[PDB]
Parts: C-alpha cells; structure tokens; sequence
C-alpha cells in the first residue's frame, strides 16, 4: 500500500 | 476555480465563510481540531470581493459535524454551492446564501466531519468532506 | 414503517428492489459480501402489492457503486423515498420509482456502501447507508 | 464501550 | 500448515481452542458477532489429536477482550504459538499451553478484535488479529 | 457520542 | 476494489 | 514520569531517539506528515543526560513501518522501554539499546501507525501507538 493515512470521503456536491 | 484540500483532523472548532444573497458561496476557511489543540486551516477565497462574512463558532466538543445541506445551481453560467446550512446537536447555522437550485444533504448517523475539500472560483465551485469516527 | 437495520458488512453484491410508477420505492433487500462469500440480508417487504421488481446484480469487487441519488416525497400525506437510482463505476441503474419531490445524492470519493438500514410501511420511508474504507 | 464493532453512518434520507 | 483467515466481523462471542501442556496450541475456532447475531466461525483444526479442548464463552457486547498474549517457541523444530492467554474487562482466561520460549502481547486501549487469521500444522504456526473501532 | 475523532490505540508496553 | 478492509495486527509465530 | 500524546496523524516521516546500553531509550520525538506536511512532534526528552542519538529517516510515503519491537526491563528500579526495533518494508532500523528483558513485537499486515503516547522520566517509562488504515 502507501504510508499515508486513508479516510472516508463523501462528495463532491457543486460543480461536476 | 482553484481546487483546495485541506486533508483530515480530528473535529471542528469553527467554520469562517462568506456569501452573497444575489450569488453564491465565497471564502470558505476552517479551524480544525488537532489532537485537542486549534489548527487553523488555510483561507480559501474567492477571485472576487463584495461578500458577507459568517463565523460558526462551536462549542467543541460537545458540539458537533451532525448535517451539512445546501443548494447548487447556476450563477453567471457557473455550477456552484450556493447555499450552505451547518445543523450541529445544538444548533441550526444558517442557511447562508441563496437558497435556490437543487438541494443537498448529508445527514450524518454516526461519525465526524474531520475535513474539508474542493474548489473555489468566483464562487464555492464544489465541495467534499472526509469522515471518520 | 417497520424499522430495518442490515447491519456492516465487507461490500455489496447485489440490490433487490421494487417500485411504483406512481407512488413510490417498495420492498427492498440486499446480498451483501461478507469476507469473499455472499450474506443474504432480510427481505425487507412493503406491507402492499403492485410493485414493479429490479435486480440490481453487481459485478463484485471490480464493481461498486460510487454514488446513490434518488428523490424524497409526499404519498398519500407520508414522507417517503420515491426513487432511487445506483451510480457505479462501471453502470448506471435507474432511476427507479417516480423523479419527483426534493432531491438527494450521496457521491463517494473514497470508501464503500457495506451496509443499509431504514423503514418500510406501504413504501420505502427512510433509509442510511453504512460507510466503510 | 461495548464488545460490538462501530461503523460511520450517512442519513437517513426521506422520513423523519 | 495450512493458513486459514476468517475475516472480519463486529465482535466476539465465544473461542474454542485447544492445547496440550507438553507442547502447544492445537486447534482453533470463534463463535464471532455479526451485527447482534452468533457467526459460527469455521473450526480451523491440527493435523494430530491428543488436545485438552477450552471453552471462552464471553459476555457479549458487555464483556470484550482488552489483552491476548503468549509464548513462541520451538517445538520438533518448527516455531509455533506455545500458549495463549485472553484477558477481557471481566477476567483473564489462560494461560493455556506452555508459557515456554518468547513472550508476546497485544495490549488494546481503543478499539476491538473483530477477526483471525493464522496457520495451523501439527499446532497453531502463527495468527494475527483484525482491529476495528 | 463527543467531537473529537477516534483511532485504534494498541499498547502501552512498558511500565 | 469492493471489499472493505480491517487495521490487522500480526503475525505473531512463525514468520 | 511525564505522561505524552502526540495524538493521531496522516503518518510518520522521522523518528528521532536516544537510548544508553547501560539504562534504556531517554528521547523520543516524531515528525509526522499532516496532510502532505511534515509536523513537528514534541520533544519527550529524558530528566537526565549521556544517550547516543538515533534519527530515523523515512522515504515516506513508500516506505512505511510495518513492525515495531523492543524489550523492557527494570533499569534503577523502575520497569522501562531498553531497546526499540523499527522495521520497515525497506530495512530494519535498530536495535537501539540492548536486547534484554521481555521482549514486545507489533508486526502489521494492514494499517499504519499514525500516532505515539506514552510517558518519559529519566527513561521511557512506557509507550502505545495509534493504528489507522
Ligand atoms: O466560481 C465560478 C467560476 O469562477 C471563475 O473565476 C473560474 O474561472 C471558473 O472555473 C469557476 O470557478
Ligand atoms: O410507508 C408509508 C406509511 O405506510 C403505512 O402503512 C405505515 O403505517 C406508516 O407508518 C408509513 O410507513
Ligand atoms: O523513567 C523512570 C522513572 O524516572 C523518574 O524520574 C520518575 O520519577 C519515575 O516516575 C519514572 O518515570
């Protein structure tokens, strides 16, 4: 994998 | 617009944004929380002046992020939030904006809002937010 | 309604649903993954007939839905879910029921849809999603 | 607080 | 051995395993949670007999495992898991086997054990644990 | 329920 | 990928 | 000693320690990376004096600890944190301080450690890390 901590992301909302 | 990524924290502390009741969105900028100390997230602005300023200060912790909602539509030929509603266990904050287009909503059941991302132009093109428990 | 809860589990493999033309979502239910095999979720039935059924197979793992939108609405004086349409990587699916009443739309950027929960009465009254990375 | 595995939670969307 | 892996789950209900005093631990299996549900998990058992089997019926969700620890060491040449002891909030279970050769512990002050994976030969070669708020 | 996030802690090993 | 992952701690034994 | 909590980040670019064959680890300081940033950590320095100094550098993001292991040991009458071992997908850093007393090990199949607390007197009296995928 990677040594960078991961998170849930919702979106986007607005443009595309 | 010009894209921003703020990454994730630990909660919120306040929420400092600006609008403008013809148009949309402006400035969006954060103080976050960081293992129980302020961390003041970067200024995001707009291209142009002429908004209104708004301070969300919460009582962190046992205030909190529990629905962001709002309204994306069209200003000037441009897709962009142009309102935003911040609801906490406390209290309803806003709506800020023109309340006018397609709404959106993100109840939230269980979790946090630790984080903030997307773009800005004239105007608050788009936005996403990282959660976690 | 009658209050479900699916609980988490490692993905989804398929959705099974069912819909009115004129009035809104009814019966919903879920084969879930758990740890590489599938989980049949409860079939969660509406308390009327006359639902048109869809099955909403997905190509698990390579496929999962990235966004889920639908409209929220008055029938027959409840507040209920009229339709409901799964965006994936691969597919669209809907929309599903009647395109009226306010919208909603929960885009994912990062993390997966590994569980649902919500009621059921003549229709599809409510419904959260559990999200995990 | 309890042996039972937590998990974020969007919504809910329609009723109450 | 054989590798064996359960995945994951939203809890613990009851470890059966086995050992013998003489050498190490021999068969292994869960009785895991899965969203307020037992999940019988599979037996994951040795290739030779002659184990003294150990029930850990657990108090589930109010009682949970805070500690697991134990001895690696050699046995007819192969480094296996000699002894395993559980310590929940409510009380310790072990040691069982033989608290011979290198000590190891695993101690949790946020979060639960919500899964196994690990080896079994003549005896358990190796395991690790899933972790999940 | 509080606002500030949660994460695995493991450990302490030590005293 | 659809498959959810878990932090795993170990392998404690052989390696 | 004095307790620490450094608190949870998006991972680890380099830790700095200190430690004396004849005692234990006296330093402990992290830099964190906070969204693409590197973060100064606290310095938890020991009461007293004559460790030889450890930098440990990661060519983060690729490289990333997936095993951290030590001994503790009674040193002036007090349980303490001797030798340390940090191990990553490229080499192994250590041991620092010697090899003796109980040994601990947290290997990682998934996940990262984001985050360090613990407690510091003349030495480090003990340690717990934050996991986070
Ligand atoms: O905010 C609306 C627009 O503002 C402009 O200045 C920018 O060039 C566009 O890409 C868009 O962001
Ligand atoms: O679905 C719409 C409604 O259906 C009814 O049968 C039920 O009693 C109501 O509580 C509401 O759920
Ligand atoms: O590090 C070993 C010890 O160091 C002392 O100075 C302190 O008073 C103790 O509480 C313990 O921390």
């Amino acid at each position: 994998q990677s040594g960078i901590s991961q998170t849930v992301i919702v979106g986007p909302w607005g443009a595309q | 617009g010009k894209a921003f990524d703020d990454g994730a924290f630990t909660g919120i502390r306040e929420i400092n944004l600006s609008y403008n009741k013809e148009t949309a969105i402006g400035d969006f900028q954060v103080v976050y929380d960081l293992n129980g100390s302020p961390y003041v997230g970067e200024n995001h602005k707009s291209f142009i002046t002429g908004f209104t300023p708004v301070k969300i200060s919460l009582d962190f912790p046992s205030e909190y992020i529990m629905e962001v909602s709002g309204y994306t539509g069209k200003v000037s030929g441009y897709v962009v939030v142009r309102s935003l509603t911040f609801k906490t266990n406390k209290k309803t904050y806003g709506p800020y904006g023109v309340t006018s287009g397609t709404p959106f909503s993100l109840p939230i059941e269980n979790g946090l809002i630790v984080g903030f991302k997307g773009s800005i132009g004239y105007w608050l093109d788009y936005f996403s937010m990282y959660l976690s428990l």
